[PDB]
RNA sequence: CAACGCGAAGAACCUUACCAGGUCUUGACAUCCUCUGACAAUCCUAGAGAUAGGACGUCCCCUUCGGGGGCAGAGUGACAGGUGGUGCAUGGUUGUCGUCAGCUCGUGUCGUGAGAUGUUGGGUUAAGUCCCGCAACGAGCGCAACCCUUGAUCUUAGUUGCCAGCAUUCAGUUGGGCACUCUAAGGUGACUGCCGGUGACAAACCGGAGGAAGGUGGGGAUGACGUCAAAUCAUCAUGCCCCUUAUGACCUGGGCUACACACGUGCUACAAUGGACAGAACAAAGGGCAGCGAAACCGCGAGGUUAAGCCAAUCCCACAAAUCUGUUCUCAGUUCGGAUCGCAGUCUGCAACUCGACUGCGUGAAGCUGGAAUCGCUAGUAAUCGCGGAUCAGCAUGCCGCG
């Protein structure tokens, strides 16, 4: 018996859906193509890294906003590449699309980016101890109020798995006023499967 | 020429009473055929009897929501409000018996797992 | 069981019909036990699939309204 | 002219309605107020687990709501200015 | 064996009856909700993630 | 934990006697409303006929007759399960006696409910009734085991 | 306990994996390689796949025309498939003790060491809740609150709602108006706030008053560190093996509904606080566009005909039942009970034998309060009474929710 997802609980009261469009009688296919474009862009931008992408609807014209500073580097050199990929989104959606790039300053306190960092450090053969203990203090001095991070799977001791987590700070999950951002990521290793769960207390909301 | 709002349980009775001779009406209809219960014929007149204001008003009511006993309680609350608007001098005496608190008594949520509101399923080993 | 008549499939129906016309002798194969029995095929013989093996059956004058499935019990027992 | 609008969040819908009435007023028109048409919920039910424990359950709601406006006089010389407003995608709009 | 009969579901069958419904994101045949064409597991997943614009964890 | 209680079936506060207390409220402990406030209020008039006096007076007279004043509960001691006499609270008295009348009314068996109940009310106004019978059996049990305090 | 109206929020086919038979091989499905260029569909006999062939019968965008882009078809070897095993290889999820009040760390002390302190002692509450001492001083996760919802009311808004006063009506529909309810946003609100007592004055506890609500008002959401190698390889992936002329695939039929018995969870009763007939009522929360489907006519019925309105506070689903009143029945295995049966129909679906539901007849079984044992329930609860809704053509005594 495990905990409820914190952002899962906080959606709609202190968090927006990250899909801000109304539909009716088109809800199913709008939703489906939303998942399709999410999957496509996440797959093909994983190397550049991106946390969260919102979708917006107007006159049957989809429009997007995409996060993280690295797609900032995709603006300049990939400015041709931005048009090249959004051509694919046009082809998929049928009707043409608009996009926007928003830069997440201070990436050390984005849950998904942190999770992807941990996943990469794990998959290129670095020890969970070094990776996790370094990342927690990185985020803390980046200026979070509290962090708890956790990894699970066959943690080196391949013959049996276990769980482990570090944390330092204040992190209330039961309070429905905090801004506990949450993410999780999956890391595939030779000796099994590794999963990551990281969340950070940014601050309350008023 | 006096008004009050009466709520009991999924039921709203909005009463307007005028000086008269003890003639009682609900939804432009009589109660002797609308409500057969004598324990709910004493409904209307209970407050007017724990005060001495028994027969000097006749009442008109528009009532909606709930079933018969809930409607009866809605009467009681609404006419109590209207009487207070009429003359709050014996407001304290009316409170002493009560008949003013909107009882928050309402049907409890039916929650999953349980059967009914509180009846858990049968248990054996 | 409706106003719109009994139900039978053509691929069976034609080859039993021309059979009844030319020669009423040989047995007819069928994997489909769905068809309703019809009144003008008395005395014929049909092999009806029971799930394992087609069961030959003979048709009487009173076998009307039913389906050929009723005479092919597909489940064994004691 | 009757106009109907709805959304998933009162937080966006209220500012939408207030902006609509203000741009219909300051650009002169005769108008009725933003009456809130009663909302309608829609509950969903789902097992917590993947395989067992039907006694475990959580509830989801597609809580949606409706507002209504109408302009008394169509005012053709100003409704055409009204039409070009822009709103978030969270709100639906129709005649 | 899943790919073969998800493809069956995709293609039209020989009769209007046979076209049962399978969840589209994750191919479970049982317990889809028509309003999303989605079944509970991969419905709850993206529900907690944030998608499905209008739905929230209910409580009353 | 701690004591708890409630009041209900209340008649009006002032100028109220027990007779009209029940004639407008009280008792009725037989089931849902209706089939009570009915199958009752008429039981009383049939015994207005059957006795040349106020049909209420016989009611609480029979009640007085049925009331116990001692009874016995069970306690685990050694291997005997001694039966220990105890007293009855003023409200426990009324609830249990009323209970005996109602359940025996629905046990005795005749053509119909209101005549059943009325016949028992008079058979308890006189001291020869089924409920009264259990009253004296509980009583003789109790002071036959009076020794146990 | 925490499996047994559970995965299944729905098994005639389909689902569906399993069984019999008939069939295929780079394979329905995915990327690569070379061609044919845009490729398909309808109908014919065998027909179930599929194959034999047919009647028009393989028909785009750009190209300084070389050839590219996408679209399918053929061949092609790499490959695809695993609801096949392993939850004692895992992720990710979920139950359980348990909404129980606990579980820990920083620094410092004592011990030599496992370790202890804080976290104990007084009361306090639901609480590791608080206060008072105390080699402890603090902090963190838990509790509380912050969230939702029902309870009283203020402002704004009066249409598809509501009709106080008026004329009108069977259609409070109209005319007129937001009076009232109601609707939905923003505040007010209950905070031990105030008074007396108890308690050291503290924490708190008892009793009052105000108060719609007094002592976490009610309910929901929230489920600590962890135990059960608890469950899931059926979403996911190292690991091995199955091979791709087979555990991989397509089709017909059968099964998961079998039935000498056992158990679990439920519905219906065993009757006159009742059956039957007639009249009179009161009313949620939801759903409705391959939808909801009005009225009238047909059938004594399940339903059918032709269909108005409704993308819905307008129309419909939708005539809530229990209940009240009145007539008969007169204690029986009965006018209770309705099981199981043969006959005759309605609906859906290509299809109702295995294997749907409903209806008109005829039938009418056991049962007349259930051993030993055992369960749920602290007031809108239990007990009854109905009404919707997911699953979806049809299939609800189950589940979810409403009164």
């Amino acid at each position: 018996g495990q905990k409820v997802n914190p952002v899962g609980l906080r959606i709609g009261v202190i968090r927006d859906w990250e899909s801000k469009w109304y539909a009716g009688k088109d809800y199913a296919d709008f939703l489906h193509e939303d998942l399709k474009i999410r999957e496509y862009i996440s797959k093909r931008l994983s190397d550049a890294s991106v946390s969260k992408v919102e979708i917006e609807r107007a006159a049957n014209r989809v429009n997007i906003t995409i996060h993280t500073a690295k797609p900032g580097m995709v603006i300049g050199k990939g400015g041709s590449e931005v048009e090249a990929l959004r051509k694919a989104l046009n082809s998929l959606t049928g009707k043409r699309v608009h996009i926007n790039i928003l830069e997440i300053k201070r990436a050390d306190l984005d849950a998904q980016l942190v999770a992807d960092n941990i996943a990469r450090q794990l998959e290129n053969r670095v020890s969970f101890r070094r990776a996790q203990k370094q990342q927690i203090q990185r985020t803390m001095r980046a200026g979070a109020q509290g962090v708890k991070t956790m990894v699970s799977g066959r943690l080196g001791g391949a013959d049996i798995a276990r769980s482990e987590y570090y944390s330092e700070g204040t992190v209330p999950l039961h309070t429905l006023r905090a801004d506990i951002d949450y993410a999780t990521s999956e890391a595939d290793t030779t000796y099994g499967k590794l999963g990551v769960k990281v969340w950070i207390y940014r601050g309350e909301v008023l | 020429q006096y008004y009050g709002t009466g709520r009991r349980k999924s039921s709203v009775a909005r009463v307007r009473l005028v000086p008269g001779e003890g003639r009682i009406v609900v939804n432009n209809r009589e109660i002797s055929e609308h409500i057969p219960s004598a324990a709910l014929i004493e409904d209307i007149k209970q407050p007017l009897t724990l005060t001495e204001t028994a027969g000097t008003y006749d009442v008109l009511v528009n009532v909606h929501g709930g079933g018969l006993s809930g409607q009866a309680g809605a009467i009681r609350h609404g006419i109590a409000r209207a009487l207070l608007e009429a003359d709050p001098e014996y407001r304290t005496t009316l409170k002493r018996a009560g008949l003013l608190t909107r009882d928050a008594r309402m049907k409890e949520r039916k929650k999953y797992g349980l059967k009914g509101a509180r009846r858990a399923p049968q248990f054996s080993k | 069981s409706l106003k719109k008549g009994p139900f039978v499939d053509g691929h069976l129906m034609t080859k039993i019909e021309k059979l009844n016309e030319t020669d009423k002798k040989q047995v007819v194969k069928t994997w489909s036990r769905r068809s309703t029995i019809f009144p003008q095929f008395i005395g014929h013989t049909i092999a009806v699939y029971d799930g394992r093996k087609h069961v030959p059956v003979f048709i009487s004058e009173d076998m009307v309204g039913h389906k050929l499935g009723e005479f092919a019990p597909t489940r064994t027992y004691k | 002219i009757r106009i109907r609008l709805k959304a998933y969040d009162h937080r966006i819908l209220d500012q939408s309605a207030e902006k609509i009435v203000e741009t219909a007023k300051r650009s002169g028109a005769s108008v009725s107020g933003p009456i809130p048409l009663p909302t309608e919920k829609s509950v969903y039910t789902i097992l917590r687990a993947v395989h067992k424990y039907k006694d475990s359950r959580e509830q989801f709601e597609m809580r949606t709501h409706k507002r209504l406006i109408d302009i008394v006089n169509p005012t053709p010389q100003t409704v055409d200015a009204l039409m070009r407003l822009d709103l978030p995608s969270g709100v639906d709009i129709e005649i | 064996a899943k790919k073969s009969m998800i493809a069956k579901q995709q293609r039209t069958p020989k009769f209007k009856v046979q076209e049962y419904t399978r969840c589209e994101r994750c191919g479970r045949p049982h317990s889809v909700i028509r309003k999303f064409k989605l079944c509970r597991i991969c419905f709850r997943e993206l529900a907690y993630k944030g998608q499905i614009p209008g739905v929230k964890k209910a409580s009353w | 934990k701690g004591p708890v209680a409630k009041r209900d079936v209340l008649p009006d506060p002032i100028y109220n006697s027990k007779l009209v207390s029940r004639l407008i409220n009280k008792m009725m402990i037989d089931g849902k409303k209706g089939k009570s406030q009915t199958i009752l209020y008429k039981s009383f008039d049939i015994i207005k006929e059957r006795t040349g006096n106020d049909a209420m007076e016989v009611f609480e007279q029979a009640l007085k007759n049925i009331m116990p004043v001692l009874e016995v509960k069970a306690r685990r001691v050694g291997g005997a399960n001694y039966q220990v006499p105890v007293e009855v609270r003023p409200e426990r008295r009324t609830t249990l006696g009323l209970r005996w009348l109602v359940n025996y009314a629905r046990l005795r068996g005749e053509k119909t409910m209101e005549e059943r109940l009325a016949n028992e009310i008079l058979d308890a106004a006189n001291n020869t009734g089924a409920a009264v019978k259990k009253r004296e059996d509980t009583h003789k049990m109790a002071e036959a085991n009076k020794a146990f305090a």
